[PDB]
């Protein structure tokens, strides 16, 4: 017949290659299908919902899991107190672990693009003051005092008018992906430090509670990508499922 | 030919931790592997794990993995195993036995 | 920055492994040369957490069969592979009728042959498979002892694996199978939240209330890193 | 893991008699076994390896032998230093695995 | 070549190779105001913008979807109103409450009859959830709605127990149950990620009312309504509500549903459960 | 008289071999049946100094598995070889569950199959290769103890290699693989000068002091030949 | 087909046989005046030609090429001008000196300072090499310059020890450091084949001065400037300088650098190292 | 299905053939190209620039390397002497070793074109003086004396005028391409001689050095042609890389 | 000749797959086939009765 | 893939039989031809001598 | 390069006793073994080879035997004239290397 010669790659299976296989029913056809709501078609269009971020996440906090979605606020005796500070890089172990988008970053290596941070004041109507949410590129340290975190980029946010304010994270990068930062040789992906600063003061007046919880919010924007598709980190399996 | 000397026995109370010390010579100390056995009542023995003496090399069973440790100094010949969070049955006499030249097979002479 | 590889194509896309079927000549399971399996995805936790992303899932399978000997060797040993519908009948034995394959599918391969691929379509009577199903299929009264019906739903249930050496005698060679799946022309609807607890049971979402895992890993103070 | 078992458990002869005492894994190594005589208070020592080979300073009268799974020991003939329990090893695949103990006293 | 694929349905199409007659075996290709009242109700949950479920408001089912010979009946009066059930009482110790649906409308009213006369079942919902507290008090809900929502046991805390969930546990009723373990939602899913499901936050300092457009969300065009339960409701707490000493302790919340677009089938003997 | 010949894809188009993965039964490193090998160039000389010729490189890449025991002998055992992109689970034995490969790229091979090819993509962050890394990617104060960081590119870090005896129990072989890459679509920048010193690292371009060779050969007197 | 290819930025097409959808499965396919001022400086080098690195001059990140979304920061001014290194002294016995870029600025001007308050960095530079001897010396130097410079150790001189440079030795600074083995340049590689660098011969006999204009040579758009150092500068004499006894016996060396469109982004606090 | 017939040369894996493998991750995009000077498409533009050759290699330089790049040029007492001489063939072992030409061809294995081989005077600006510069074609040995090197290719080029030359090796060849010449039956792809004599003497004034030092360097023409790819002489690895 | 790689599934026989094979008598012809009452061409006509 | 099936002749080696083969030095040329006399196009011109 | 190692080094025996010595190689080259006595101040002497076959003008005291790596020589019954060191060799790869030696003296 017609002459044909192999060549290497023969009668390999490789898991992820496209092939074309013989059908096992000759003149099947499936049940018609019907307008189900909710029709996923990629899953960027989940990586965008807002879900909740754990700032909070201690070792005193693992008896009672549900303290770990929200972190205080109450009034100071000294201005300019830091609160709350964390990394930015949604595939690395710490507060990111909680969101989808974290979630979805584990199952691949590289990603590129715009996030946002939101938060959300669960305190009383009569709480007024102003707080400073700064976002400090690579390369530095936690910033030690007020004076060096407005050198990034901030915004101010008050309790009083807004219940909720967006920041979003700029895209700062030597290069157009990143992988995901970790200790040791892979820390030159590190995203930056995301701190929470007290501007003015939490002030309350008489009757209204003393302390006041902020609930973290995360997701992305238009322009997030993600690439290399990997397994994931969280899932073990030790044993056999019965 | 062959002399391996161990430490003295030694009692401590349960959650503390204990470091043994086997010495060996008449042979070259970088060349041939060390196991560490443990011996039950009443005859019962388990394997803790291996070493080899070059840089370093371990091998741990999968049971005993978290409750031992294996260090070797090249320097002067010594063969020490830590253990950690001590326990009622964890208490055992323990055996130290070379190997075979570059290998961990061919049960210790 | 192209979004090809966020599409649920190509995340679906991967093959992995549903099951593993073992067949040995001595021991307590199997022992006669013929193995019965149960069609199951929830079997392993891989590819398991990735079906429990969303809801409903409309989609159609590429199984592949790798059989290999425990220890990895391969012997020339003729094996038959076939696939039982819901409501056919089960082989009590190698020799049986049921082996006549004169409707069922079924598939000649060899241990040296390299592995077989099959295309299967969407069977299931509804729109689209559902994993998790709200409800009790019975009627009348829920009692305790009928309480396991929770949870599963009629529609996934495709059928029954079968497998057997080829000949009226016994083999001298215990075989192992491990089945792969690659899900393929995948529609999805309404997305879940992912699974951060270790899986316990195949039916039901179980998890251990003593061993509650932090999903966040936890760290000294909020005010550093 | 392999595991591995000794039978008999306890072996009562006198002076003079051959001794057989097997180990069965359960799964086939081939090529790994090693015998091993504990008096009482001592430390193991090293008899017959390979299954077959005979260790260095091991008096003659031990021959082993076996093939496949089950493996065997045979003693012949019994003297009187030989008393003591007698152990069995894998070297096929971590961790190594050893017998339950087979103690051989005096009739 | 007729198509006898998966994908049929899709108004998307792809170029894929095909070897054989059935297109199933192909490979897989490369990818190119107001003031709401039922019929007789009102609220007065504001204002302006509330969510709609997955962008789809509730409706009758289409004749191309429908494999039912029999005419479906519409009593639309009687079935689609508000209905108001039990109400609770927030507490510094609570965790969470979660209802069924259609579960806790089977023994109330009209629809209730319906629904055991009739054997299939079809309806939107509309979920509104009511608290009320002063501008002194503080606190965070999160209402969501989840689609086919499982209730998974503690396996006895060893894990090595397989143990089901009760019927009353399955089917609580208008009365509602609390959640034993918020943090995994008994399903050993995360609470974190539960806004990825509908959701609206409910902030005692902005607004005292939340509003859920529930679609009919399944598999199959009708479905019965006394075996399968579709979706879930979770109001669980994420801030707990603090007040100082001399308010008022007791925070009631009230769920008001109303079915949308109900439609019935398959007349037959009553039947309760 | 054509320049085909001198164009850098016909001479970056040889195959040639980057790594020996070897999987003993008896010995000290992999007496397991599992090989995790981390993904280097620098390995071998003659591959090394052609990419050291240039700066900065953009390629995509072919491997071929070729698979044998020692001594050459071929015997039908079974193989997987899979990929583990930067950040997985390196699995810890053979029977892990890091080889349910639900995402990870697999391969199924046997010895006496034809060797395995498959094509590789350009996956670097940054727009090309930089085999010469002049910095350390760290921040902070440099000491003595991480100045092993020096000319470490974390763009060029891609995967670790896996490889396992495909089966729970152990088989009596011994095989030993060697890997080959051909590069193609290849593009190149700022050439550099060629190493006449012999190799010592992967990691860094360190020559013995006292080795120090001429590059030309030496004569007796520049007046004659 | 969208093409997924190593090679699709370029403009040469091939022709290339593809059995599957991924185009980097493909086959490898058959192939088809003046006066110098930076901003307020002056130099006197002479003159016409000098030497473009690459034949490309420096110049700012296209918008296609750029992934930042913040704004660059442009500096003209303040940030382009000559800078004056240290002068160094030509001896009998010397071997090399080598600089490292843009490692000598960062802590000289306006440059330096703006380096520090950002994250990354692009610019192109300007070197100038300055030498002056009478006309009846003798002598040659090579001025050269080497994208992404290594620096290689001895090994201790047995090639058994592993031995990396120190930090000191890698960022020397304005002051430079001297080559203690020119012949492999410390890289293993020969000075013979340096040339193939840009560079340029300073000839006594000829020429007292040398200019090379380096455009930004690196595989992303932007860079950090503390930690990344581009390329390097090699000055070694080829043939010693002589010269008879009663001549000036100090022959100095200059290196006057100058940034050319340099563009800073994400601004920061200060960060020394 | 399709009748076929395998042919010898199945299931053969030659290194260099050119196939098509399969993919190992679909859906995958690289990082865009951005615009990174010097790029090379073609070897042959290498292999024309201008690199330094060692005409003085010695046994008595191996401990001094630097001292192998230049050679001495003194006043003489006798006019006409012989300064340097060296073969011409590039691929040969020899003073051509040290050119970045002669590295690229021991990849390959034939070269045709014509060469050029430049010279430069790092003396004093005092210094003047005339040296001839010839190529001798194959068949002799270094000429004598210079009255025989007058007879093949010579050019006569001035210190005190010019500080460079440029002489232009001519392809002179039996054969259309030449294998790489070296000891014994291979000789006969001899390329020639390149001698370097003093014609008048070198002058130089009261104050000047004596001494000058002359640095050759080498490069290839246009028409310069490369072919038959092949492994190198020069590396050498005799243990594995650590 | 023409390059050539083998996939999964070579060598396998599926039942129900419908393949080409090779004719055991060439210049073959059938028995003209003639007009027999109560010709079914689907089962469905049966199910109905 | 593709359904295929080998007919007999499969893995023979004809010694007469014209194959095509794999070229071992890709982009390669040949040393350009010259006018050489003499130049014998078949063999039945020699018998004719 | 294949290395092989003898045990034990220094083996003392009086006359009339069985005598086993063994040599181990680190590859498998199952064709090849030559043991040698060299007697004090004297040259080598073959003595079995091929790992069975014994050679010319060697008493039939001497049986060797083995299979695989691991080899073994036994000597039945030791004479007076028999005292020396022995060697063992392999054939099959280049090198060809030698044992460490094993002394014979008498107890
Ligand atoms: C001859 C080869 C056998 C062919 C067998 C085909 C039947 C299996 C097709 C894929 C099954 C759907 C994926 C599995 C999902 C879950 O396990 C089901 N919901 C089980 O409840
Ligand atoms: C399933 C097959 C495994 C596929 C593995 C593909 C990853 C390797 C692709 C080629 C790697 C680039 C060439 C290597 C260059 C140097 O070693 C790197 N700069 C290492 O630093």
């Amino acid at each position: 017949g017609i002459p044909t010669e192999l060549k290497p790659g023969t009668n390999q299976f490789l898991t992820t290659d496209d092939g074309v296989s013989a059908p096992i029913l000759p003149g099947f056809h499936p049940t018609p299908p019907i307008h189900i709501p909710g029709e996923v078609r990629n899953l960027l269009e989940i990586c965008r919902v807002e879900t909740i971020l754990e700032v909070n996440n201690l070792k005193t906090n693992e008896t009672t899991p549900m303290q770990r979605l929200c972190f205080p606020v109450s009034v100071q005796s000294k201005t300019g107190e830091l609160c709350a500070a964390f990394r930015a890089d949604p595939g690395r172990d710490g507060p990111w672990q909680s969101t989808i988008l974290g979630q979805l970053c584990r199952y691949y290596t590289q990603w590129s693009g715009s996030l946002e941070v939101t938060f959300m004041f669960a305190g009383s109507f009569m709480a007024t003051g102003k707080m400073l949410i700064a976002y400090t590129p690579p390369g530095g340290s936690v910033p030690a005092d007020r004076i060096t975190a407005m050198l990034g980029t901030h915004v101010i946010w008050d309790f009083g008018l807004q219940s909720s304010v967006t920041l979003v994270v700029p895209w700062i990068s030597n290069t157009h992906y990143r992988a995901h930062a970790r200790a040791g040789y892979f820390d030159y992906y590190t995203t930056g430090i995301i701190t929470i600063w007290y501007q003015t003061n939490y002030v309350v007046p008489i009757g209204a509670p003393t302390t006041a919880y902020i609930v973290a919010l995360a997701a992305a924007q238009d322009n997030f990508t993600m690439k290399l598709c990997k397994d994931t980190e969280d899932i073990e399996q030790t044993a056999n499922i019965q | 030919e062959v002399q391996l000397q161990q430490s003295g026995p030694e009692l401590v109370k349960p959650g503390a931790s204990v470091k043994m010390s086997c010495k060996t010579s008449g042979y070259t100390f970088t060349e041939n592997t060390m196991h560490w056995v443990r011996q039950s009542h009443g005859k019962s023995l388990e394997w803790i794990g291996g070493i080899y003496p070059k840089n370093d090399d371990t091998k741990y069973n999968q049971k005993f993995k978290g409750k031992a440790t294996l260090t070797v100094d090249k320097s002067s010949s010594t063969a020490c195993m830590e253990l950690r969070s001590l326990t009622s049955e964890d208490s055992a006499v323990y055996y130290c036995a070379r190997g075979d030249y570059e290998n961990y097979f061919y049960a210790m002479d | 920055h192209s979004t090809q590889e966020t599409a649920i194509g190509n995340f679906f896309s991967r093959a992995g492994l549903v099951s593993i079927i073992t067949m040995p000549t001595m021991g307590t399971q199997n022992t006669d040369g013929y193995a019965n399996w149960d069609i199951d995805l929830m079997g392993y936790a891989q590819l398991r957490r990735k079906c429990e992303l969303f809801t409903y899932m409309r989609f159609d399978a590429e199984f592949t069969f790798v059989v290999a000997k425990p220890n990895g060797e391969l012997v020339p040993q003729l094996l038959q592979y076939m696939y039982v519908p819901p409501g056919a009948p089960k082989p009590t034995s190698r020799d049986s009728f049921a082996w006549q394959t004169a409707t069922n599918p079924s598939v000649f391969v060899k241990m040296t042959d390299p592995p077989a691929q099959v295309s299967v379509p969407f069977m299931s009577p509804a729109s689209a498979y559902q994993w998790f199903y709200d409800g009790y299929p019975t009627f009348g009264e829920h009692l305790q002892a009928n309480d396991l019906d929770y949870g599963q739903c009629p529609n996934n249930m495709m059928g029954t694996f079968s497998i057997r050496t080829v000949g009226t005698k016994k083999s001298p060679h215990s075989i192992t199978l491990r089945v792969y799946m690659r899900i393929k022309h995948v529609r999805a609807w309404i997305p879940r939240p992912l699974r951060n607890q270790p899986y316990l049971f195949k039916t039901n979402p179980n998890y251990k209330g003593n061993d509650i895992k932090c999903t966040s890993t936890s760290r000294d103070k909020i005010t550093t890193l | 893991d392999i595991q591995m078992t000794q039978s008999p458990a306890s072996l009562s002869v006198s002076v003079g008699e051959t001794v057989t005492i097997t180990c069965r894994a359960s799964e086939n190594i081939y090529s790994n076994l090693a015998w091993y005589q504990q008096k009482q208070g001592k430390s193991p020592q090293l008899l017959v390896y390979a299954a077959t080979n005979l260790a260095d300073g091991v008096p003659s009268r031990f021959s082993g032998s076996g093939s496949g799974t089950q493996y065997s020991l045979k003693i012949n003939s019994l003297q009187s230093e030989d008393f003591g329990t007698y152990y069995c090893q894998q070297f096929w695949d971590t961790p190594f695995t050893f017998g339950s103990g087979t103690k051989l006293a005096i009739k | 070549e007729n198509s006898n694929s998966a994908s049929e349905g899709s108004t998307i199409n792809y170029t894929t190779i095909n070897y054989y007659k059935d297109a199933y075996a192909a490979s897989a290709g490369r990818q190119d105001a107001q003031l709401t009242i039922g019929n007789s109700t009102i609220t007065t949950q504001e204002a302006a913008n509330i969510v709609i479920a997955y962008g789809e408001w509730p409706e009758y089912c289409p004749d191309t979807d429908a494999t039912a010979v029999d005419k479906p009946t519409r009593p639309d009066v009687s079935v689609n109103r508000f209905f108001t059930l039990d109400t609770k009482s927030w507490a510094k110790d609570s965790k969470g409450w979660y209802w069924k649906f259609p579960d806790v409308l089977t023994e109330v009213g009209v629809f209730g009859q319906n629904a055991q006369f009739h054997y299939l079942y079809r309806s939107g919902f509309c979920v509104h959830v009511q608290c009320n507290a002063s501008k002194f008090h503080q606190g965070a809900l999160l209402v969501a709605v989840l689609p086919e929502y499982v209730l998974g046991t503690i396996a006895g805390g060893t894990g090595n127990e397989n143990s089901h969930p009760p019927y009353a546990t399955t089917q609580p009723g208008q009365v509602g149950a609390v959640l034993t373990h918020p943090y995994v939602l008994d399903a050993g899913i995360p609470l974190s990620q539960l806004t990825v499901c509908p959701h609206q936050w409910i902030n005692l300092r902005t607004n005292n009312c939340a509003t859920i457009i529930v679609p009919y969300m399944n598999t199959v065009p009708f479905d019965s309504a006394l075996n399968h339960c579709n979706f879930g409701l979770l109001v669980i707490p994420v801030v707990p509500l603090d007040f100082n000493a001399g308010a008022t302790s007791e925070i009631p919340i009230t769920v008001t549903i109303a079915p949308m677009c109900a439609e019935f089938a398959g007349l037959r003997q009553a039947v309760k459960q």
